[PDB]
RNA sequence: AACAGUGGUAGGAGAGCGUUCUAAGGGCUGUGAAGCCAGACCGGAAGGACUGGUGGAGCGCUUAGAAGUGAGAAUGCCGGUA
RNA sequence: UAUCCUUGGGAGUCAGACUGCGAGUGAUAAGAUCCGUAGUCGAAAGGGAAACAGCCCAGACCGCCAGCUAAGGUCCCAAAGU
RNA sequence: GACCGAUAGUGAACCAGUACCGUGAGGGAAAGGUGAAAAGCACCCCGGAAGGGGAGUGAAAGAGAUCCUGAAACCGUGUGCCUACAAGUAGUCAGAGCCCGUUAACGGGUGAUGGCGUGCCUUUUGUAGAAUGAACCGGCGAGUUACGAUCUCGUGCAAGGUU
């Protein structure tokens, strides 16, 4: 919890002291885990409905007579096996979403943030203030920097300027403060954090 | 999802009508009735392993037989012979190569006849 | 040639062949030996579980064998019943070199 | 921990039983509920009581 | 080395076979006299695509008339015409109209 | 290492194989992918490679998830052909 | 010798057959029916009895061109003693 | 869109509620794909044409009007081996001969001859059964979801847990 603060231009300051509580906390696999599912199975919206045997635009009267006749006993001209179609136990519109405890889900964004401040790629960058959204200021921050891969910007109070400029980038996205979730915090391997929002999530963790 | 009948039948399928050749006719060309062969013959493969033992044992026996009672011996006695002559660890197949190098199993029948009394 | 029983059924042998035998414990490059030998042939001296010292069969053995597939397939009918194993068997490749009487 | 080596709480992952699926699994033809039964065929329930 | 083929003439493939085999391996001056000395169905069709096949010397690639042997010819099915033949009981039977492909490939010798 | 065991219907339990999508990381592809066709290769199994020919643009692998996920039979259904 | 009890989860089974022995009914008839008891089939392939589910001997995790054997057999078909 | 990719998905991707059937109410189909560009075959020969063979275009003509790919049933043509004294769930395993030579390995094809050996499934006490089902090939085609309950397992907190 002792990471060194760094400057806009790449320019390093006095390391800055975090909450144990939150940033030391020993990180608990199985529950990264679950609530990594929890929201990856909530992203998605499932819309699929398949037309059951009962509504199928035809059916109705019986084709042929049961017994007398060399072809087999058979219903309705829409049926299951019969080609025109009626399929059964089809995907149906349903909700793939369900919800988990607030120490479960508290402890699992503790656990992700402090496993990322154990393998050490937090980078904190105080008052990111720029004055114009034009993208390659910013590129040439991040290059200063040295990032390379994904990355992940949470800046509270700047946020109205950075957005446009930041999210030219199909693979970084900006967050506000508030918004902090645990697969944009794995995915994107590099957590860009400002000291605002460092107290800001510290007090609400 | 969908998940459709992709190339699994074809490449199962195919699997067992590769290993069907040579078969009469349809049983060759239609899995129907290919398929029916391959475990029956499956089945004739494992009774018959197991019956390779006892058919090349009797093929021995009968080998062993003429090339003792060529010497005027009866089978039946020759091995009693050989069995109190002592532990003839000697075994069946190679006393049918012995009948193949003939003058060695004529000396090992007088020695079998002659302990025996 | 000799009657060496090796690895529970005797196998007749001769000077410069070549036998696939069971595996053995010996590595695929080093020469192994057979004692237990029977029926010297030639000038044939033998004996009941003879022991016929200094007649022990040098043998060079240069393979760890794994032999072909058989598909072994077991079913009995009218019962939905299947087994289905594959089966490979071990051997070694075997040269034979001075045979001993 | 990152996504493609992600690991589960062992033993708190179970496969499901596709029923009358082959015959290698067992629940084959007949998928696992006898013979001939009122209660082998579909909607075969009794009452609870 | 001369290849002519028929590419579905309304004729049945079988009924072409009969008349077709008698001419495979023998030497076309005389093969195409048997042929349309041969009273069958086929026969005008096939001396039709035969004299096509070794008129493939004119402009073509140069043999000659004579030491000119069939080497290799065969009849090949083509697409069916379905018809459905009305029939007793108000039935209503099936019959199928078959085509054919002839192959002709005749080579010097 | 030693010992013992290893027929099997209904059934019950445990291990797995394969398919289509979906994320994560990795890469394969007109210097020919998918698919098809043929081989005397590999694993205990479901299966999986390798090399040719066709083919002329898409697809594996790793780990996890979700399934319209595995056909030989139902006088099954449709198409084609005996 | 090691299998017994309690609780909980999940079943299928309620058409059995034959051969012994002990009974019924029957005509001390039935490959009959219905009981008790034992085995086998059921759900057990291999050897014998010509072929054969229940008779006799004996249990198949695989492989071996190994030996010994149970029922039964050893003139030949067809292995072993004219 | 962890929905379908033309037997799917609307009955209807295509002149579909059409063709067709019914007196009428009504029922109700099948049928997508040349090429990037038609640059879609000038010209010659056979022929009445169709259709072919050439020449030409293209990256491809095996790409030429169901025209991407073109599996299987089915049907043909050459052949390496075998077959006219032999009855055979058509195999398997021994096995001589002959032919060939491979994802090189105690190889491949064919097999004169010998031993053993009555298909698959369902239902049955019991099936080779003269009980049932299947002409064949290909495709489709049967235990899912919702809401609760219970049990196990695994997680977070724990006399509290929880929206």
């Amino acid at each position: 919890p002792k990471v060194a603060l760094y400057n806009q231009n790449g320019s390093t300051a006095g390391d800055i002291e975090l909450n144990a509580s939150v940033f030391g906390i020993e990180p608990n696999e199985s529950v990264v885990f679950d609530a990594i599912l929890m929201q990856r199975a909530s992203l998605r919206q499932g819309t699929h409905k398949v037309k059951n045997r009962s509504e199928v635009r035809g059916g109705g009267r019986k084709p042929w007579r049961q017994k007398g006749t060399g072809r087999a006993r058979q219903g309705s001209i829409r049926s299951p096996q019969w080609r025109g179609g009626g399929v059964v136990f089809g995907p149906t519109p349903r909700s793939y979403s369900y919800k988990l405890p607030k120490k479960v889900r508290r402890l699992a964004i503790k656990s992700v943030l402090s496993s990322k401040v154990i393998d050490n790629n937090i980078i904190v960058l105080e008052d990111l203030t720029l004055d114009t959204a034009k993208t390659k200021e910013m590129a040439a921050i991040l290059k200063g920097l040295s990032v390379e891969k994904k990355a992940l910007i949470v800046t509270a109070d700047a946020n109205e300027a950075v957005a446009l400029s930041a999210r030219n980038i199909p693979g970084v996205t900006v967050v506000e403060a508030n918004g902090i979730n645990v697969l944009d915090v794995v995915n994107h391997e590099k957590l860009l954090i400002t000291k605002a929002a460092v107290e800001k999530v510290e007090e609400v963790l | 999802p969908r998940v459709k009948g992709g190339t699994v039948t074809r490449k199962r399928r195919k699997k067992v009508l590769k290993l069907a050749k040579g078969y009469f006719g349809s049983k060759h060309t239609l899995y129907k009735v290919a398929n029916q062969q391959v475990m029956k013959s499956g089945n004739y493969a494992f009774r018959d392993r197991r019956q390779k033992k006892r058919d090349f044992r009797k093929l021995w026996i009968t080998r062993i037989n003429a090339a003792a009672r060529m010497n005027g011996l009866s089978y039946s006695r020759l091995m009693h012979g050989l069995k109190l002559s002592g532990i003839e660890v000697n075994r069946k197949m190679l006393a049918d190569l012995a009948v193949n190098d003939l003058t060695a199993f004529n000396q090992l029948a007088d020695a079998a006849k002659a302990q025996l009394n | 040639y000799a009657i060496i029983k090796t690895g529970g059924k005797q196998i007749k042998v001769e000077e410069g062949q070549t036998v696939y035998i069971e595996k053995l414990a010996a590595e695929a490059g080093e020469t192994v030996t057979f004692e237990d030998v029977l029926f010297v042939g030639g000038d044939n001296v033998k004996v009941g579980n003879p022991t016929v010292e200094g007649a022990t069969v040098t043998a060079k053995v240069e393979k760890q064998g794994r032999a072909k597939k058989i598909t072994v397939f077991r079913y009995k009918p009218k019962k939905n019943v299947h087994k289905k194993q594959g089966h490979r068997q071990p051997y070694t490749k075997v040269t034979i070199e001075k045979i001993n009487a | 921990m990152k996504l493609h080596e992600l690991k589960p709480s062992e033993g708190s992952r179970k496969t499901r039983n596709r029923v009358g699926r082959g015959i290698g699994s067992g629940n084959g033809k007949t998928a696992g509920k006898g013979h001939k039964g009122q209660n082998a065929r579909s909607g075969g329930g009794v009452r609870p009581g | 080395q001369a290849k002519a083929v028929a590419r579905t003439v309304r004729i049945a493939p079988r009924k072409a076979r009969l008349v077709m085999d008698l001419i495979r391996g023998k030497q076309v001056g005389e093969a195409v006299s048997i042929l349309n000395l041969t009273p069958r169905a086929a026969s005008p069709i096939i001396e039709k695509v035969l004299k096509s096949a070794i008129a493939n010397a004119e402009h073509n690639y140069e043999m000659d008339a004579n030491n000119l042997v069939i080497s290799q010819a065969f009849v090949d099915e083509g697409p069916t015409l379905k018809r459905f033949r009305p029939r007793a009981m108000g039935r209503a039977s099936q019959i199928n109209k078959r085509t054919s492909h002839i192959t002709i490939v005749v080579s010097e010798k």
